[PDB]
């Protein structure tokens, strides 16, 4: 609710911008258009590029990478949309940048933003 | 039994009466002072191995036994993907069927039949007295029972400790006993965004709890002959190294080319690189995949040789979703590469890194 | 009481503590069921426009499909496809204009084709259902043009391949009897048949006129073409019911959806999609509100419900919501819809009580239209 | 406020959705996006084709035909939304429906919507709609 | 006191009664002058967006522009044309992509140019004002490629054809300084100035490292190309300065837009375009407020105004919305314009009491860039 | 002096003194049976009724051209327009000034007249006696009689009584439609006097009249350019462009066009779907059976105006025809059918 409080993880809803795994999303949560937490909607195409973040996790009290990816070909879908920068540095860091659409190595060349999956790819170190 | 066999096989890695003339045991390739690779020169340099009989070379390079042992038994996953297995071309079941095939294998240790490798063991008494214990009395008067038993001792020596320490500086950070320099966290952060995790992590998502920078599925990444080595094996200039569809019993023509994807441990110290062993620096392995990114010029040259890396041995089936990745690796991210890989390596082979 | 949002991060966090490993990946929709409802938003007359596909008894989004400017979305009875006709520009909303069909496979969404119409031929309208419709086995789309005069364009499903203009009397929407008949609503207050061939001008019939010109016939009737049963409101809310199935109109008797009490207390239908019919319950559904005679464009709060063949009311719902759209599931217990544009939210009733079950909110800019499959 | 409330027009802001011209307007008022009462904004076509409506004004209590022009070839503005149906007919008598994108003889081909201007036409009323 | 929509019924009406006739037509924007501005709105990663041009003065909406997905807007400052790189897809947000610039006359804002540029080159990111620019003649238009490397593409807009890609190094933004230099910020923490020519390897040369790995410059600096001032905030409100009006970047001394004592209460700089500079003041404005150290993208409040020259606070305004973006006019007594993201809304206020004088809403879905031309 | 120099016009009108060899007088050409047109030379005579609401020729600040008479426009006024004709070897032919005013002096009732308006002697002056003929013969034509807006229109506007639904119908195609971007006197806002053309110039690519062509003796190598005949007029965009008509008595002046082309009210309507329809029907003439013919003039035509992208169907062609006939003033309604 206050835009500017730090930001407070939960790990009990996925589709609220406060999920913990959301901490550096910008853009929308593919579950509200029909994909899942780390799966794509039907008749987009997953990226292979990413940024990551270290994401704490309330509960475990770990903090995981999470290496988004976008799923793309598709307008936004307009569902759901969040924008966190937890550790999100300028476009010269680009691995941890969250305003560049990450699309790249999506098949059939997609570039078009619809949405971002959130998997975890490690522990933070 | 757990620890008393993997002792008998500690005695086989090392006995040379594995070999036909005896010239050669385990340990003559898989050198534990060279991070379990082989150090010799041969007709192809590094590249591949010279067996028992001192001329027949190999036509792949010979891996790593570190961590070997993490690799799933060989399976084809609900996907249709293969996994796990052992060779690079995945034609062993697991670390005892892989075993017998070396030991029988005239271009390597090119022991005649099992009745052969069952004589050498009862020429020697604390073979007699070791096998017994474990599997009963006359065990090595049956060629098959002691055949087998041999290598699955050797099978069990390789799944201890010794083989798998985790106690490289990345293992030691995840531990947070030590940090990486701004250039290994780098490297790291470019590793696990950039393409390199698609195929070099266990999970696709998740933590692994013994990571060995592998997925451990068979993939053609599109190398070239290693010509020299090539010439050495003698297969001859119309061979094709069919990679997984050489495993017997495998006929899906899609598996043509595609190799085990190697744990990247102790990587910086085991070259030269990949299955054929061409590239003889870690950085030119690394620069291998930006042939798939980058539209510069130089990005098609080998900078070892000056000249084109070369067709593909197999053109088809290549892993073109994965390293097509849309991004080029700059000289930074290289070397931040480098730096990250070089923390794989196991403690006691630091020193090697120096050279 | 847990929301598919809560009920997912327990699952996430179950899987995290297993250590189970999964591969992300493109999702395959559900199989496409009586339940299945599609929602499109024609945007307000944006250039670009939005299709949300949703299950209807989950009460979740399940996939989407991007259109172009006022689509015309259709989809078979059966289940087997979905289709728009839709309209692109070279530069946003300005320069070279492509109109096209695509067919979209049910459950990955992909389009199996896009078949260009040439002369960009499309109407551009505010959506009308009726204005792009299927054949009965599913091999032929027909559209309606406007310009330069009232014409329906046949689109070959099967061969992937637009076939012909053909011209028509001056008539309105397109409801589709047979593989090579459909009807029309002419100004001249008859409907059209309209019979056409590979090649040839069509054999057109009129009925005889069945309303005066005085009486106004709504833009967004009802038609179930496995009942072969159009439904048609007046801005009054009497019913002209037209039974095709013998492939001939025959007239049914009109019923009122509204008392002569009612209308004399400013009862009317109003809204977008203002009926809707369930062929198994011979039902009708109507939007209606006390308002002034030109406000029918504008959201009601409650629906009737009415015996098709006496006329007799059988419910009378208040809705809680400024409802545009309805429309309801074809199956046992159907589910009433109620589409709000204005909140942007499918609303997903119990047909029979018409209680509120759940809801769809985020429904892209200005939702209107609502489309199910007669799959029974 | 009341949308279902018979529409009360008045003659004292052209950018209001109750502006006594505006009663069969459906889209945008042009003067929200550059245009004016009657002029479409620049870079927008003008179309050639019309709808009508005979719209009350309450200034002077006589009734004019306005007949709304769309100015096309850019997306919808988005700016001062409007939908009135003051007399408004099923599209089967098109010369008085407005779901229709009246775009036709634009420059250019254009058939976007953008917005739409309120000019007078004449002094006049219909059978089906008279004050 | 009485609104723009209040005057014209005044006018209109008046018109009427004095049986007074005019040709409904295209109108012309009025002159570019320094009261103009033009706010682009991105519509949070919409495949379609839009531009309006906005008379400052008045608080009107004097005309619009479309554009593709996230497309890079520019405006000449002499007032002589403004233009866009823009990004299209055959098929909504799928199928062939194309890239391309337009220029459009500031007046008719008919486009005189279309640029194609070829093998969809144009870096797409959420908007950032310096990563495509014009030179300082208006005749060379260079934007920003990161994928498969960081380069720079060159565009003339004189012969309106694309030219070629600039290899640079690990580099990011456009500043150019002349006709063919421009400067980009280094990962490294240098500035790299890139001298080109049509063929041949760039002449790259590096300042030294002007600030470490752990000082985080926002992706919204301000530049004023005709004073050659750069000024690049930090995520803490420290200002960097550099002057590159020799050609060779001079750099200038540090300067703090919040104190000591606000620092340690948790105020930090926040928004989107956070920094304005106006060039004949010599002034800094930055939008700040209390927040966390990562809510850096988040509205802001207030607006600290500093003399370049000294670091001396000259105010600090209390903008009374939630602003995402600001920047002035570049006249004597400037305009202060304060764009709100979640209102879709642009408060313009007397930049020199903070005073908010008017407003213009519903721009857009989710409007962030503002440009104004220093025609000075 | 008003209603006086109307009544001389009057007098004049009707008297073949005027002509040649004492053969035709203005009301042969324009008579008032059939408003003022011809009931038995190149172009079609038009209807003098409402011709006083023209404007003087000028060109406007957009630079189209608007006004004056003959359908080239090449009189700035009636005043001018009726010395043209006297003297226009293809109307009246008076060889010159001074036989006009010999005709003039030869009647004792003119003398009366002409000298208690224009002065003594004014008839043995020439260029006097000339000028002031024309000028009583234009004031005639600016009397009430001749543009006395009682039509069925005019009483519907009034409130004095309704359209039928089909008239109402065709009003209502005739505001929505591309007719009233020419036939209707202003943009927007409401005419005072409306006379169903904003009296711009304009090509709308008709084909020659070949019968009327050939009659005329013009020679089948004539191309007739409209505009660009009208002295002084060089602007080569002009070619082949027309002063839009009045519709006002249109349903009795057949036939129609500059040329005459078309006999029938219907068939100049049919002739605008050429321009929108796609139907094989649209390209030819009913009054034919043939195609519409190529235009006379192949360049400067309103497609902008013309190519609206919408036919006219059946329907909408009886509701203009219907709406066109309440445009006929009421001494005329009986001729209609
Ligand atoms: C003459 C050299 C030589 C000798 C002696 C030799 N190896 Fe190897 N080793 C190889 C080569 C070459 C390969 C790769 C062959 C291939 O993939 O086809 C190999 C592969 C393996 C692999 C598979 C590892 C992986 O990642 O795929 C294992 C396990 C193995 N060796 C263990 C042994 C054991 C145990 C012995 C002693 C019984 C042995 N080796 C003796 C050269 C040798
Ligand atoms: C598509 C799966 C895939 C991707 C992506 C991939 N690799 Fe590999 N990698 C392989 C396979 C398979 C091999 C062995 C190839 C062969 O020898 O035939 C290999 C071999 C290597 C080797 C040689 C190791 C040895 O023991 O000889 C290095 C070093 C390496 N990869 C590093 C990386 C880096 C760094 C990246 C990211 C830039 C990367 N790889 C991306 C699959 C992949
Ligand atoms: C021999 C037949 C004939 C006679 C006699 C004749 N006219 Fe005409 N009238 C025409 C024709 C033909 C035109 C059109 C000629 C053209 O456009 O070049 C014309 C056009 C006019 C017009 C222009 C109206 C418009 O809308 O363009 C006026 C006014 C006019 N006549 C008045 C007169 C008067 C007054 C007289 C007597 C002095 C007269 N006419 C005698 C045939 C005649
Ligand atoms: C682009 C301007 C323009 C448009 C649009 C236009 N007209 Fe005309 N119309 C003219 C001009 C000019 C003439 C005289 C043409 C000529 O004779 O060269 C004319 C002639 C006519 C005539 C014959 C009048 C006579 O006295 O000979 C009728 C009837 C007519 N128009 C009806 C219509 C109707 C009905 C429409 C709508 C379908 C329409 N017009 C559209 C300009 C226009
Ligand atoms: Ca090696
Ligand atoms: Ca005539
Ligand atoms: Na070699
Ligand atoms: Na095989
Ligand atoms: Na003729
Ligand atoms: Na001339």
């Amino acid at each position: 609710t206050d835009p500017r409080a730090k930001w407070v993880p939960q790990d009990n809803d996925i589709q609220a911008c406060d999920y913990w795994r959301h901490c550096s999303i910008d853009g929308n949560i593919c579950d509200c258009s029909g994909g899942s937490l780390t799966n794509c909607p039907p008749g987009t195409k997953l990226a292979t590029a990413s940024w990551v973040a270290s994401c704490y996790n309330p509960t475990d009290g770990q903090s995981y990478l999470i290496a988004y990816r976008d799923c793309c070909g598709y307008n936004v879908s307009g569902r759901c949309p969040c924008l966190n920068t937890e550790g999100e540095l300028p476009v010269y860091r680009p691995e941890f940048a969250n305003d560049i659409i990450w699309c790249f190595g999506a098949e059939d060349d997609a570039m078009t933003y619809h949405c971002t999956i959130s998997p975890i790819v490690g522990k933070a170190s | 039994a757990d620890d008393a066999l993997a002792a008998l096989g500690a005695q086989l890695f090392v006995d040379p009466a594995l070999s036909r003339n005896a010239t050669q045991s385990c340990a003559t390739c898989h050198d534990p002072a060279r991070a379990f690779t082989d150090p010799r020169e041969g007709k192809a340099g590094l590249a591949v191995s010279v067996g028992d009989d001192g001329q027949s070379h190999g036509d792949r390079n010979t891996p790593t036994l570190g961590y070997a042992a993490l690799v799933p038994a060989f399976h084809r996953d609900a996907n249709g993907k293969y996994k796990g297995g052992q060779f690079w071309d995945g034609r062993a079941d697991d670390l005892k069927q892989q075993a017998g095939q070396v030991m029988l294998n005239p271009v390597e240790m090119a022991m005649p039949d099992r009745a052969a490798v069952a004589a050498r063991l009862r020429d020697d008494p604390a073979y007699r007295t070791g096998f017994e214990a474990l599997f009963g009395k006359g065990v090595l008067d049956d060629p098959e029972r002691a055949f087998d038993a041999a290598a699955e001792a050797l099978a069990a020596y390789q799944a201890t400790g010794e083989f798998s320490p985790f106690d490289s500086k990345y293992d030691r950070v995840m531990r947070g006993e030590e940090k990486f320099t701004p250039l290994e966290e780098f490297g790291y952060t470019v590793f696990i965004t950039w393409n390199c995790r698609l195929c070099h992590m266990q999970r696709k998502q998740g933590v692994a709890e013994r990571e060995t920078f592998t997925n451990f599925e068979y993939h053609n990444i599109g190398l070239p002959v290693n010509e020299t080595a090539r010439e050495a094996s003698g297969l001859g200039a119309d061979h094709v190294d069919h990679g997984l569809l050489a495993r017997p019993g495998i006929e899906d023509p899609a598996q043509s080319g595609r190799f085990k994807v190697p744990s990247l441990r102790n990587v910086a110290v085991t070259g030269p690189y990949m299955h054929n062993g061409v590239f003889t620096d870690l950085r030119t392995a690394i620069l291998f995949y930006n042939k798939y990114t980058s539209r510069r010029p130089e990005a098609k040259i080998n900078p070892e040789t000056g000249a084109p890396w070369g067709e593909p041995e197999v053109a088809r089936n290549l892993s073109l979703a994965e390293l097509q990745s849309g991004l080029m690796l700059d000289d930074g991210r290289v070397d931040a590469l480098v730096a990250f890989l070089e923390t794989l390596t196991d403690r006691r082979y630091e020193p090697l890194l120096e050279e | 009481q847990e929301t598919q949002g809560q009920a997912a991060a327990r699952a996430a966090a179950a899987d995290l503590a297993a250590g189970q490993d999964d591969e992300p990946r493109i999702l395959e929709a559900p199989a496409p069921d009586a339940r299945r409802v599609y929602v499109n938003d024609p945007a307000h007359f944006a250039a670009v426009t939005q299709q949300f596909v949703i299950d209807g008894e989950a009460g979740r989004v399940i996939g989407m499909i991007d259109g172009g400017f006022l689509p015309n979305p259709v989809v078979a009875d059966d289940g087997s496809f979905i289709a728009h006709a839709s309209t692109v520009f070279s530069r946003i909303a300005r320069g070279e204009r492509t109109d096209y069909v695509e067919v979209f496979d049910p459950v990955t969404l992909l389009p199996t084709a896009d078949i260009e119409l040439p002369d960009a031929p499309r109407f551009l309208v505010g959506t009308y259902p009726w204005m792009t419709s299927l054949t009965p086995d599913g091999k032929t789309l027909l559209f309606y043009q406007f310009s330069p005069a009232p014409a329906v364009g046949v689109v070959d499903l099967e061969g992937k391949a637009f076939k012909r203009m053909l011209d028509v009397p001056d008539c309105y929407h397109i409801f589709p009897t047979a593989p090579d008949t459909f009807f029309m609503h002419c100004r001249d207050g008859s409907l059209a048949k309209v019979a056409f061939g590979t090649e040839g001008t069509p054999e057109i019939t009129h009925t005889e006129v069945f309303h005066p010109e005085d009486e106004f016939l709504i833009n967004h009737p009802a038609y179930s073409q496995k009942a072969g049963r159009l439904v048609w409101p007046t801005y009054t809310g009497k019913i002209h019911q037209i039974d095709l199935s013998s492939g001939d109109a025959k007239f049914l008797p009109a019923v009122e959806a509204l008392t002569e009490a009612e209308r004399a207390d400013g009862w009317r239908p109003g809204g977008w999609q203002q009926v809707a019919y369930h062929r198994a319950l011979d039902r009708i559904y109507l939007l209606v509100d006390q308002r002034d005679e030109w406000r029918h464009k504008t959201a009601s709060r409650f629906v009737v419900v009415l015996d098709a063949k006496t006329g007799e009311r059988l419910a009378k719902f208040e809705m809680g919501h400024e409802i545009d759209s309805i429309n309801v599931s074809q199956d046992e217990k159907p589910l009433l819809y109620a589409l709000s544009t204005g909140d942007k939210t499918l609303y997903i009733h119990d047909a029979e009580s018409g209680e509120e079950l759940r809801s769809v909110n985020q429904l892209g800019h200005g939702p209107q239209v609502i489309t199910t499959a007669d799959m029974g």
